[PDB]
């Protein structure tokens, strides 16, 4: 059995001799709840769908001439978001819900868990908002026959020519799920933006927001059954929830004039302390071979080191784009420091040798914003490398040009209204 | 008590349109058993209908409410194999088009698999049952044998101009005017027959124009028959509008 | 009264002996209903016994047979009824079917190329990128010298690293980069050799619609090798033209040969400022981007640019109907979702004697004479009803006056393509409404069926009879203009005879109102320009190049690199 | 001693004169760290001279410019240091770098055209259809004239209806379709003309293994034109063949052409027994089937034929690291996922000099004296650390001797692709296990890293460092074995210098055993046909006949088509 205390974002107990297996995605309430609200709330951008109706434009470049319809769209918002409930709600009275945001630009839409229920996929929360939207406003402008496509074409975008609502304005913070690159992928397809916009730039809740989400999708994978429960929760706890304030006491420690190697240095120190390792063997030089008591719980040490050497080197540059080579180089040096496997047994390393180079070259890639689990360049490491992407980003002072503000209005502001997405370390401990 | 309608329209085209629907077409001609099973080109004439062979999973006949309330055609309780009855009509006033074809068969006869093209015109039944339906496609007004074909396969000819004969141009040649009497010598997919068989005289063209379900704009032009223009627009009314709203 | 812009094609093709199949005993009289059938078979046709001979040879070296007409069913060779060439419409060239089948037609392989290998990526983005992170000034002085280094890179040679290793440039002369811009300071200081100048290209209405949408906006119109598309495919080109941007952005402003600024530049072209020609397409039909499949109707009608130098509304129409017949049906449906022998003949009805053109045109007049001219007609299903029914009904009469016209479309699919593109782009001229157009096309589709008691192939009309209900609908699935619908639109994703026509109606209510594009003015640019391989100002006159071995801007060869 | 393979092609190389780089003034000593630079530039080489020269007549004739030397970063041309050629191992060709680019060189493209077009498609369903649903009778005659019809109808031409237009067969001539059956009874009754006969083709002994592992059962090997995937693309190929397929059953067997029967042949040739060359990928790098990312490293084993031919196993893997170096670094990741200049030397590490050929033979040949021979080393760990180490600091040494080797292979990627290779391929040999040659890569790697305090590029090691976990994992998207994994592996998805040395290493198992096939028996069969454009026996033969112009199979052209030059 394995307990472990849980501590806040500014280092306070908020839980203690937890089993690590309450806080698992398939029985800890709140993490349940969190991808409960993740599948059933949809974004409808009304700004967005009034410029689109104004000037005959789809996406960002599309224009057809002729078909401009001047019709007030977020001035109206909260009567069509009153419609848009009538319209997405199953009985009177339901678990649906309909929020203006942004001063009318937005409609936070969380579709009743009925819809989910009699659906395979999360894809009615955009379904039933891009259907609801686009008959509110076909009936409060008495839009005819000939003009209603153009209605359409503002709410859904291309589709269906294209698989999803591209150039369209009702989105997710989740991606359709054609564009998983495997089974259990959806979770993980969350740019790394996102999180750091819901979480308000709280580099600790953005961790653990992302480490909840990446654990949720390396359940959904298969790779957390029988002795890989306990490895990934292992990994869940001491990572995302700063468990025994492992992360925050050794950002604490280090914050002032710690370094990527004293960060290394402070974790192989602790873990012998704590005697998850031991000497193996002594060369004839002196240096020492280590040895791993417990395998699972010193890739749990590595995993909170490599977020702990994050936030130190990030922290101080102010700047996201020291996150690959400090997931690299922990992990690099922290096997050359004890003779033992880095985090995730060199797949931290491997992804972060991979992320670096796709950050940092013309091959594609970009900033480390637009990363996430499901991206080609960083889904090696079975979750443990985007929650430390998040905290990056979460830092940065403003070196990036595809930045949160950038990419995720949308998506920050909606799921952001929402406080288990804004304090996801709080609302797990809490529901315990 | 409902009395059918079939097709709006008031012109002889309309008329004969609703007589193929209908099942009220006239007999021209005769043709035996054994020519029909001939020219068809599924087993040797005189023969026993062969049955399906399935796999022994598939040979359990389930507890359906339905199989017990539809009875079998005397071609499926056989278990015949599925075959097929192939035409090409003429736009030159032959008495059948493609889609009356279909009708004809979707209205008159049971358990039968209709396909309707520009060129051809298919019935695929269980063997015994395909026959019954070949017989009425060939021995009826619905064929001249002359602007209509049977035709399995190189359909060609529907479109083109007609031969100096009158007869429909066929590449593979399986039918033709010979003395006096059309005579179809290869089946329905051009093998040469060990025998002739007549399918009888064509019709004359004042024939084919009185008989025919094709509009022309130099025999019955389709514009002239107002009815049928106006359901054409109301069905495309309708559909247009209830596909916005179905109110 | 009206002669019928056909006869002179009908009289040519069918009466006039072409090869050796004495068309004057077949029949002199185009109203003929009756020909004398001689069944002359491959002796008729040079084209017939050229690839008989290649059969021949072919068999002999490889000891493993090929062509040989005789195997066709019953040992009866193609031509037992006269074997006749086509008129390209609007053209005096004459030519063999075969001809115009796009493996032996050069001209339309390089249409398909141009399109495959473009891709428009913007620079304000990747400039607002050296400015925020390096500080770096970009003017109109470093812009010159980035797209002379981008124009030695993009084909395949190097800037930066030593001992490298390149493309032939005499294997990717068809490559280049172009740029364009709506800031009009700016375009007057680029390097003329590289400016597509908007206001030399577009009539003055015209160039100041195109600005108005695009804005202040600078953007490169790349066209990578054609050799490249070949060997690899449409998903390429995007990639490739964001390497050599990256490339030529390291050298031009001296960056850092790999810093976490030159990402920002890759995400740039790669997604953040990439306009493709069409996104990919769902696993049963799976593709990347830039195929067929995904090449939107409005971007089609975009590429082709026979509306910029024609005030010939219907004639520019037909250009757009031309490309897309032969685009869709010949080598989308045709090849990538189909293959073999292909659908040459079911495109080439679209674009061949005149047919289409003599159809439009009659629909056209008729409802400019009655509604006053294009863009008057109120968008109104009582207008379509008008003006698709006239020319529908005009149109299925023609094939009863004419048994040359009927027996030329032999097809009954190549008849509704016909009669219902001239419908539809009559009613999407008159009303300047594509989406009127389309409901136009629908009817002339039901009323061909209840005249002929027949309509196209088996599954000719999946799409039609689904067509009038789904024009309208605002229903997940089924609602989108027909300008952003394609060929992956539900219903249109299998069947040919349709997708070409839809293009020209697609850009029919455009022509109509006298806009410069249909669906992306920075397409309607980049296509704007003579130094692309293919001619698009002239689809027609380009395929009947190609019929004749007469193309002489073929790209992609390899003669360079194979023995002499 | 035993001298090193590479020697005699450094010789040549460095210490010859190659166009006019006055190569005995630079260095006559192979073993000197110290060179003379001339910085001679374009004027020592008369490949860089043409392509200069094609470059001033494009910019004239167009009025828009493009190669010119000049506009390399300071206005300093390639070739500042000696610009070399190379030796493509095995061969006496000599060819500039340049001559190896895919672009440039038509014995690649067309072997990659000869993959695109192939499909394999199955007739035992069909031909029960036909018995089953239809009553028709099958025999040899009737199959003989159905391939009649086929090879007349594939390419493009008409067998059932009238006015037809067709592909001019003079385009469309490297278009055909052979069969193979492993019903050896069948097998004497088909036309000999379209046979792919397992007995003369293989050995006794795999010809029995293919014969096991097929069965009774009877397969097309379909070739569509070249100008046809060329026009178009890899997922054209399935349904370019299922249409001519269910022609030639329509017209060879007088079916109805068009009834319900025809849509199960349909069915059958597009998928129920269709064996394609790959599937799918995901979205992000989305492509339909028979792309060169869906195919597998067995199925690129089983389409090179160099151990049907040649008893030499180090030889024959190394024929299929040469075609997999090429196809996956080259054309794949260097065109399909990227592009501009490429990935041309990334992939020459593998196949020029003999010096992967020197360290493979050297760590093959030192197992073979531990073990005794192939396939008897035990798989495991022990064996792999044993084989993998002796091979990696035997070849990391080889760059520390010769100074022109290490400026030869020059990029550390190119370095950790040839000595990771051949660690895997003595490690797969010598156990006849192409997972502990897999595990073996990996430790190469991690030696060669401490060895000279780099490994390659950027983003060069993060399959290897994932690598050595991965091998034996079973999770979800980790486990796989060897022959199964290809680009679309999640960890190899991106990255040069280790696609093409792992279809090697795939084969390195099979071969050290003597296995007939790795992965699919109706692949190794449909590729063992000479009539093919490219000789898939002799792969590096092939790619120093396209480097010197001389290949004169190349399918697709259109010459024909245009006008008379
Ligand atoms: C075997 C099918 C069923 C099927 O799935 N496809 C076929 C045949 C296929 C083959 C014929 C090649 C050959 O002769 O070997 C090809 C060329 C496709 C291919 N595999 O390359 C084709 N049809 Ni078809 N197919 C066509 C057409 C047609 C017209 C022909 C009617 C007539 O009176 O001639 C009818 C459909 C209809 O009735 O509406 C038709 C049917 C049929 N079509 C019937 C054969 C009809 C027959 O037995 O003669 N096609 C056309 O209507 C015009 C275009 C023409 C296509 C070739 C081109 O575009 O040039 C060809 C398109
Ligand atoms: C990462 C990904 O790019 P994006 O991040 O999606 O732009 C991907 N490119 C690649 O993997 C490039 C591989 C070839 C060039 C690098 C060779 S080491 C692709 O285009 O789908
Ligand atoms: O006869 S079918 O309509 O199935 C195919 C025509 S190409
Ligand atoms: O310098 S990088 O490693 O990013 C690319 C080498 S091709
Ligand atoms: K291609």
């Amino acid at each position: 059995s394995d307990k472990v205390d849980i501590y806040s974002d500014r280092g306070k107990l908020l839980a203690s001799d937890v089993d690590i297996m309450d806080l698992a995605p398939t029985r800890n309430r709140a993490i349940r709840t969190i991808i409960h609200d993740t599948k059933r709330t949809a974004a409808v951008n009304l700004g967005g769908i009034e410029k689109a109706l104004a000037n005959g434009r789809i996406g960002k470049v599309k224009k057809i001439p002729g078909k401009e319809m001047k019709l007030d769209i977020v001035a109206n918002a909260e009567r069509l978001a009153e419609r848009v409930k009538e319209l997405v709600q199953v009985n009177e009275g339901d678990d649906t819900t309909v929020e203006v945001l942004a001063g009318g630009k937005f409609l936070k839409v969380q579709v009743p868990s009925a819809r989910l229920e009699s659906g395979a996929e999360y894809v009615s929360s955009i379904t039933a908002s891009a259907a609801a939207i686009t008959q509110a406003i076909i009936e409060l402008f008495d839009v005819g026959i000939f003009d209603a496509c153009m209605v359409k074409a503002a709410v859904w975008g291309d589709y269906p020519q294209t698989i999803g609502l591209n150039g369209g304005n009702v989105s997710s913070i989740l991606e359709i799920p054609q564009k998983d690159e495997g089974l259990g992928f959806t979770l993980r397809n969350i740019m790394a933006n996102h999180i750091a916009a819901i979480t308000q730039r709280n580099a600790m809740n953005a961790a653990a927001l992302s480490s909840i989400l990446e654990q949720c999708g390396e359940f959904e994978m298969g790779n957390a059954i029988g002795m890989f429960e306990r490895h990934q929760l292992l990994g869940l706890a001491y990572q995302g929830l700063n468990a025994n304030n492992i992360v925050y006491e050794t950002v604490k420690e280090q914050g002032k004039s710690g370094t990527i190697g004293t960060v290394v240095h402070s974790i192989v120190e602790r873990a012998l302390e704590d005697g998850v390792i031991s000497v193996d063997k002594v060369a004839p030089s002196g240096y020492k071979f280590y040895k791993a008591n417990d395998v699972m719980l010193w890739n749990a040490y590595a995993a909170a080191g490599s977020l702990a050497a994050t936030m130190v080197n990030c922290g101080a540059a102010r700047a996201a784009q020291c996150v690959s080579s400090t997931l690299l180089y922990f992990n690099d040096l922290l096997e050359k420091e004890t003779g033992l496997p880095g985090c995730d047994y060199g797949k931290v390393q491997g992804t972060a040798v991979g992320f670096s180079f796709f950050s940092h070259s013309i091959y594609g890639g970009g900033g480390p914003g637009v990363f996430n689990g499901n991206h080609i360049v960083t889904r090696h490491s079975r979750g443990f490398a985007i929650p430390c992407v998040a905290a990056a980003v979460a830092l940065d002072a403003g070196t990036q040009m595809f930045s949160p503000e950038m990419t995720s209005a949308v998506v920050g502001t909606v799921y952001g209204s929402i406080p288990e997405f804004r304090e996801p370390i709080k609302t797990v401990a809490a529901s315990l | 008590a409902y009395e059918p309608q079939y097709y709006p329209g008031n012109t002889s085209v309309a008329q004969n349109r609703r007589k193929h629907m209908s099942g009220n077409v006239e007999k021209l001609r005769e043709i035996s058993d054994e020519d029909l099973t001939a020219i068809l080109g599924h087993r040797a004439p005189g023969s026993d209908y062969p049955s399906t062979h399935p796999p022994l999973a598939e040979m359990g006949e389930p507890d359906c409410p339905i199989r017990e309330i539809v009875e079998p055609t005397p071609g499926a309780a056989a278990g015949d194999r599925i075959r097929y009855v192939q035409w090409t009509d003429s736009m030159y006033n032959a008495p059948a088009t493609p889609y009356w074809r279909s009708y004809y068969a979707a209205i008159n006869h049971r358990g039968v698999d209709p396909g309707t093209l520009s060129g051809r015109q298919i019935v695929e039944a269980r063997e015994r049952d395909v026959e019954v339906y070949g017989k009425m496609s060939i021995e009826t007004e619905m064929t001249c044998p002359a602007l209509a074909g049977l035709r399995g396969a190189t359909v060609h000819g529907h479109s083109c101009r007609l031969q100096e004969d009158g007869v429909m141009f066929d590449m593979l040649d399986r039918r033709r005017l010979e003395g006096g009497t059309i005579i179809m010598d290869k089946d329905q997919v051009g093998v040469p027959l060990d025998r002739k068989v007549d399918l009888g005289k064509p019709m004359s063209e004042e024939e084919a124009a009185k008989r025919t379900t094709i509009y022309r704009v130099d025999n019955v032009p389709f514009r002239s028959d107002s009815e049928v223009v106006e359901w054409v627009q109301r069905i495309w009314e309708l559909r247009t509008r209830y596909g916005f709203q179905p109110q | 009264d009206r002669e019928q812009l056909f006869k002179k094609a009908l009289e040519i093709k069918f009466t006039q002996e072409w090869g050796e199949n004495k068309a004057t005993e077949v029949s002199t009289d185009i109203t003929s209903k009756k020909a004398k059938y001689l069944r002359l078979g491959t002796a008729q046709s040079p084209r017939k016994r050229e690839f008989e001979q290649y059969g021949k040879e072919i068999a002999a070296k490889r000891g493993l047979p090929g062509y040989d007409p005789k195997l066709h069913l019953g040992g009866i060779p193609l031509g037992q009824r006269q074997i006749t060439p086509y008129v390209v419409s609007s053209t005096d060239t004459l030519c063999d079917g075969d001809d115009l089948h796009f493996v032996n037609n050069a001209a339309m392989q390089q249409m398909w190329d141009d399109i495959r290998r473009t891709v428009i990526v913007g620079m304000d983005l990747a400039h607002e990128t050296l400015e925020k992170r390096l500080g770096k000034e970009v003017t109109p002085e470093t812009i010159n010298h980035y797209l002379e280094v981008l124009n030695h890179a993009m084909p395949g040679a190097a800037v930066v690293q030593e001992m490298m290793v390149e493309t032939h440039p005499g294997l990717v002369d068809d490559c280049y980069v172009k740029v364009f811009t709506g800031d009009d300071e700016l375009a007057d200081e680029i390097d003329k050799r590289f400016l597509i100048d908007i206001d030399k290209q577009f009539g003055e209405e015209k160039a100041a619609q195109i600005k108005a949408a695009i804005g202040k906006t600078t953007w490169q119109a790349v066209h990578v090798p054609t050799i490249v598309v070949r060997t690899c495919d449409g998903a390429t080109t995007s990639r490739w033209t964001a390497m050599q941007i990256g490339m030529s952005f390291i050298a031009a402003y001296r960056m850092c040969a790999g810093e976490a600024a030159v990402a920002d530049l890759a995400y740039a072209a790669k997604h953040a400022a990439l306009v493709g020609m069409g996104d990919m397409l769902p696993a049963r039909r799976a593709r990347g981007p830039n195929e067929p499949g995904g090449l939107q109707f409005g971007y089609l009608a975009d590429i082709v640019q026979a509306d910029r130098v024609t005030d010939d509304k219907v004639k520019a129409s037909l250009e757009v109907v031309a490309a897309g017949a032969m685009l869709y049906d010949q080598i989308w449906l045709g090849s990538y979702m189909s293959g073999g022998v292909g659908f040459t003949q079911y495109a080439t009805a679209a674009y061949t004697n005149n047919i289409l053109d003599d159809f439009s045109y009659y629909g056209y007049e008729y409802a400019v004479d009655k509604y006053g001219g294009p863009a008057q007609a109120p968008a109104t299903l009582e207008t379509v009803k008008d003006i698709a029914t006239e020319t529908a009904i005009y149109a299925i009469e023609q094939y009863e006056y004419f048994p040359t016209l009927l027996e030329d479309q032999f097809g009954g699919s190549q008849r509704a393509a016909v009669v219902a593109a001239a419908a539809g782009i009559a009613t999407g001229l008159a009303t300047g409404n594509s989406q009127a157009g389309l409901s136009g096309w629908y009817l002339a589709q039901y009323l061909l069926k209840e005249a002929e008691g027949r309509l196209g192939f088996f599954g000719y009309d999946l799409q039609d009879q689904c067509g009038a209900a789904n024009v309208f609908s605002y229903q997940s699935d089924e609602g989108l203009p027909l300008e952003l619908r394609g060929p992956n639109y539900p219903n249109y994703a299998m069947n040919v005879g349709h997708q070409g026509e839809y293009a020209g109606i697609a850009s029919s209510g455009h022509i109509g109102r006298g806009d410069a594009f249909v669906v992306n003015p920075l397409v309607k640019v980049a296509f704007a320009d003579p130094l692309l391989n293919f001619d698009f100002t002239q689809v027609r006159k380009e395929f009947a190049k190609g019929a004749v071995r007469e193309f002489d801007r073929c790209a992609g060869e390899r003669a360079l690199i194979l023995p002499a």
